[PDB]
């Protein structure tokens, strides 16, 4: 179905948030307010995988901090 | 031709308008200023020979890049494919209209640094060199064909051959 | 162009934000609803009076409904005017154009 | 006469099902299907010699009233890769087909 | 009489031509037959009404036979208008009144 | 009577008001008009300067 | 999981459109190069800037925002009570 | 009526047939180069019928039997509406798919 | 209500009976000859009259 | 507003790509806030009720979730992708290109017609569809 109210408020709030053109009476700007990916190549999964495994552990390192 | 050269002085004239209050901003200034450049006296000659290498070796990084190799580029920047190309692989040999104009730009300073090298070897003498330079940028339009990617040039190429009738 | 979907999204907006948190998980659709029912008896020049709609939810409705009206008309005449003075369109806009005069 | 039409046959309903994949369902059409009413038989009819799914296969069901509620809830529906179609058995075998030729003249 | 409606005339017929090859293909082409527009319905064409200038190409007018003897080649120019057939006002209301009067 | 439903025949230049109404109605409104019309061409209502007539 | 675990597979057209198939002295080289354009942009950015804001202060002069229109009716908005919140009809009637 | 009507000002009836346009149908014939030289262009010799004097077309007929009659979706409407459009193709297409007619770049059907 | 999802029907495979009353209240016969045809060649009647 | 359900990354718009086995997945990549998107989005909104019994509609961020730009070349204003038993479906729109749109149509009736014509060919069991309308020229006159 539908989204719940509260994902429609979701939705809502940063669509304010991201359009000052609109919304959000103070100032103005478009779309401005107020990471690796896997390139789809099968000899590159490897790669890609270590990376996420490297940041995680790195991001598990800082939450061990 | 004198009419049409008459014609785009008064456009210029006309169309004029005041500079703007900059702020003085030097790149090459700040260049120096940064860690990665030095400075030297060199011969022009050879400075072209090293752009011209530069410039091949730029445009080189950025076909491989797909690592999608069916189109080699010369040393006088004329690209062709390496076979019959499939359907696809011409898709994807497709390449945007930005990166043949700077092509092109790279062509015509290497046909201007050769003129040079061929002058500086004994190839040909300095009114040779000379009249050779002359031909280049009045049949710009002929030898490199930079048109076919900016229709604005077309004003370029007319305006040079109205100059080559002046003189 | 779409100063309408503009409109919409401000009034969902400013009325979802007052109103209380035990009450827009069910409630939201109810009022797009009824701004879509007010919307439509505007253009079928029918009288719309929700009994149970307070008044200053109303109100708010009622300023929508001028607002997207304004633009409504205005943008149909300058549309026809465009298609009149001669313009290339196509047979959705030429039909909804119709409609609309 | 292959001997392999004595398997299923105990007074039971064969439906027959076909516009199956060939790479998959050499037990999943049971695994599907064993879910009503309990244990039962569904073979695959792969060609030996090839390992080749020859398509169709066959499913015996107890009584004709589960077979109905089968045939209608599992015709076309997405089984392995692609969906299935339900039929009945014919196994027109040679004590029928005689039956069949004398009844034609008559 | 009036020139501007010439030119709208065959603006018009061109844009209709356009669209009829556009639907054909999403490629315009070059040089185009008129055979496939002019011919009439009943022989396979559309049927095409035309009130402009168009010149059949005379390599368009060639086409050949096969028999026994071997194959045998043949030729037979511009598209006739609506107004060369259409009669005069003027004409119509003379001749009316004559005709007329003779019948009665 | 009963309603008349009314659409908008579209020369881009100007809209064309085309108006449909009920069969029966239509029945005798198309029968009043003709003998209406024959009548008055009977008793020479309508002057020689009122066009388009039915010969030219 | 990335999101090639779906199993999934990329397609390109045009070798032109963004990749091309980054430790503490190419953070520096950045620093460097961003440092280089913004040094670059400081030519006219005071004045653009000032123009951008006196045009966009003039333009909401003359035609508000929405929400700046509606302020008014959501204040007001504020005061109903949750009483009545809660008993809103549907459009079902 | 909301159809237009292009003889708004006179009726078959009463003003009889202004005009007449079977000479005009027989010139374009003649024109376009005789009902052979016009046949030439089409795929009618490829049929191999021995003559053009016995032959008839088949208006809206359709693998489908035209299927004029169902309740189809529109965009099942829309190809049987599409099936003429491929008819006509095929029957003008020995004059249509020429290389002096499109450009460059041939390619060969499969098989 | 949404649209139904576009299966094919399992076909008519019985035939007569109520199903030539199915055909014969909307699909019945037609002329079948000289009414879907065009008649190449020739026109016959007058010119354009579409 | 936008009613339609966010997919906020990767991993749930691969388990929502791999979650329905008899519909077929529409997704629109781009942000909620591009013109183009909001004209699409609400196009999709429209329709989104009459087509439930056989698609599903999801509006995926490019900036929340942007690990499949390299791989889908998500680089446009909006674009708008279908799938069908984790199978990326193509549709030959005749814009040159057959693996999205890349462009907000404004007829529901349209996008229900390309919606069902890609339901029927991924049933049947093909990869790429043929739309029924040729979008190489905008029809306009």
């Amino acid at each position: 179905v539908y989204a719940p109210g509260l994902d429609i408020e979701s939705s809502l709030k940063q669509l304010a948030e991201r359009r000052t053109d609109i919304f959000g009476v103070e100032e103005t700007a478009i779309g401005k307010k107020i990471k690796v990916t896997w390139d789809g190549h099968s000899g590159s999964m490897a790669r890609t995988q270590q990376a996420a495994q490297a940041n995680i552990t790195l991001q598990e390192q800082i939450e061990a901090i | 031709s004198y009419q049409k050269l008459l014609k785009y002085y008064v456009l210029n004239a006309l169309k004029h308008r005041p500079p703007k209050a900059q702020k003085k901003r030097y790149l090459f200034r700040s260049f120096k200023a940064t860690k990665f450049f030095q400075s030297t006296k060199l011969d022009w000659v050879e400075v072209g020979l090293q752009v011209c290498r530069q410039g091949y070796n730029m445009l080189n990084l950025l076909i491989h890049r797909k690592n999608l190799n069916y189109l080699h580029l010369d040393y006088n920047f004329n690209l062709k494919p390496v076979k019959t190309l499939t359907t696809k692989e011409r898709k994807k040999s497709r390449f945007g209209n930005a990166f043949h104009l700077c092509r092109e730009v790279l062509r015509l300073t290497k046909l201007v640094v050769d003129s040079h090298v061929q002058y500086r070897l004994g190839n040909v003498d300095a009114f040779q060199l000379a009249d050779g330079l002359q031909y280049i940028f009045a049949h710009v339009g002929q030898l490199t064909g930079m048109y076919r990617y900016k229709y604005k040039l077309m004003r370029q190429i007319r305006m040079c051959k109205d100059l080559k009738h002046l003189i | 162009s779409h100063f309408d979907l503009e409109l919409r999204a401000a009034v969902m907006h400013d009325i979802l934000d007052m109103m209380p948190e035990g009450i827009k998980q069910n409630k939201a659709r109810t009022i797009l609803q009824h701004l879509s029912e007010a919307w439509r008896c505007w253009k079928a020049n029918i009288p719309w009076k929700v009994p149970g709609l307070p008044t200053p939810i109303e109100n708010m409705i009622l300023r929508y409904v001028k607002a997207k009206a304004d633009w409504w008309t205005n943008t149909a005449h300058y549309n026809r005017e465009r298609i009149r003075r001669g313009a290339t369109v196509d047979k959705t806009v030429c039909k909804k154009n119709l409609g609309r005069l | 006469e292959d001997p392999s039409l004595l398997e299923w046959d105990a007074d039971d309903f064969r439906i027959f099902c076909g516009d199956l994949g060939n790479e998959v369902n050499d037990d999943i059409l049971a695994r599907a299907f064993s879910r009503f009413p309990s244990f039962l038989k569904a073979k695959v009819i792969r060609d030996k010699r090839t390992g080749k799914t020859k398509g169709y296969g066959f499913v015996s069901f107890k009584d004709p009233s589960d077979y109905v509620r089968a045939m209608r809830e599992m015709n076309g529906k997405y089984v392995g890769s692609r969906p299935i179609k339900l039929r009945k058995s014919m196994w027109k075998d040679r004590n029928l087909d005689v039956v069949r030729k004398k009844q034609k003249e008559k | 009489n009036t020139q501007e409606l010439l030119d709208l005339l065959v603006k018009c017929e061109n844009k209709i031509q356009t669209r009829i090859k556009i639907g054909l293909n999403s490629k315009m082409p070059s040089r185009f037959p008129p055979v496939v527009f002019y011919t009439p319905k009943e022989l396979g064409g559309l049927g095409m009404l035309s009130m402009g200038h168009v010149l059949i190409p005379q390599s368009d007018l060639r086409w050949s036979k096969q028999t026994d003897v071997g194959i045998t080649h043949f030729r037979s120019q511009l598209i006739p208008n609506l107004y060369r057939y259409i009669q005069p006002w003027e004409s119509e209301f003379i001749d009316s009144q004559r005709v007329w009067a003779e019948y009665a | 009577f009963k309603e008349v439903g009314i659409e908008f025949m579209d020369l881009y230049s100007h809209l064309v008001p085309v108006y449909d109404v009920e069969p029966l109605e239509k029945i005798t409104d198309a029968y009043l008009d003709q003998y209406l019309w024959y009548e008055a061409d009977k008793r020479r209502l309508f002057p020689p300067w009122i066009k388009p007539a039915d010969t030219e | 999981v990335p999101g090639l675990g779906r199993g999934a597979t990329g397609f390109t057209t045009r070798s032109d459109i963004g990749p091309a198939r980054y430790e503490k002295d190419d953070e520096e080289a950045d620093a460097i190069y961003a440092a280089l354009d913004k040094r670059m942009d400081e030519r006219r950015k005071e004045r653009r800037e000032q123009r951008e804001k006196e045009e966009i202060e003039k333009y909401r002069m003359e035609r508000p925002k929405i929400q700046q229109q509606f302020s008014d009716l959501k204040r007001k908005l504020a005061e109903v009570t949750e009483e009545e919140w809660l008993s809103i009809p549907e459009v079902g009637d | 009526v909301l159809k237009q009507n292009p003889f708004w000002w006179t009726h078959q009836r009463h003003d009889g047939k202004l005009w007449n346009l079977n000479n005009y149908r027989t010139d374009m014939i003649q024109a376009l180069g005789g009902v052979e030289g016009i046949l030439e262009h089409t795929l009618f010799k490829g049929t191999y019928f021995p003559t053009w004097e016995g032959l008839f077309w088949e208006k809206a007929s359709g693998f489908e039997e035209s299927m004029k009659w169902k309740k189809l979706t529109n965009a099942q409407r829309s190809g049987l509406n599409q099936i003429p459009n491929r008819r006509f193709t095929l029957w003008w297409s020995p004059t249509i798919n020429r290389a002096n007619v499109y450009v460059g770049f041939q390619v060969q059907l499969d098989l | 209500k949404p649209l139904p999802a576009p299966l094919d029907g399992q076909r008519k495979k019985r035939g007569g009976r109520r199903y030539r009353k199915m055909k014969e209240r909307l699909g019945l016969t037609e002329i079948r000859k000289q009414a879907n045809r065009m008649s190449f060649g020739e026109i016959e009647e007058d010119a354009y009259q579409e | 507003s936008y009613m339609l359900p966010h997919l906020h990354n990767g991993w749930q718009v691969d388990q929502a790509i791999l979650s329905e086995e008899d519909r077929v997945v529409v997704i629109r990549f781009g942000h909620d806030w591009d013109p183009t998107c909001m004209k699409m989005d609400e196009v999709l909104y429209s329709i989104a009720e009459k087509v439930k019994n056989f698609a599903v509609i999801y509006l995926v961020d490019i900036t929340e979730v942007p690990d499949f730009n390299k791989m889908y070349e998500l680089y446009d204003p909006c674009t708008v992708m279908f799938f069908f038993r984790n199978k990326h479906i193509m549709i030959d729109l005749g814009t040159g290109n057959n693996n999205k749109i890349n462009w907000a149509m404004e007829d529901k009736q349209e996008m229900v017609d390309i919606i069902e014509t890609v339901y029927r060919g991924a049933r049947k069991g093909r990869g790429l569809v043929v739309s029924p309308k040729d979008y190489s020229t905008k029809y306009r006159y």
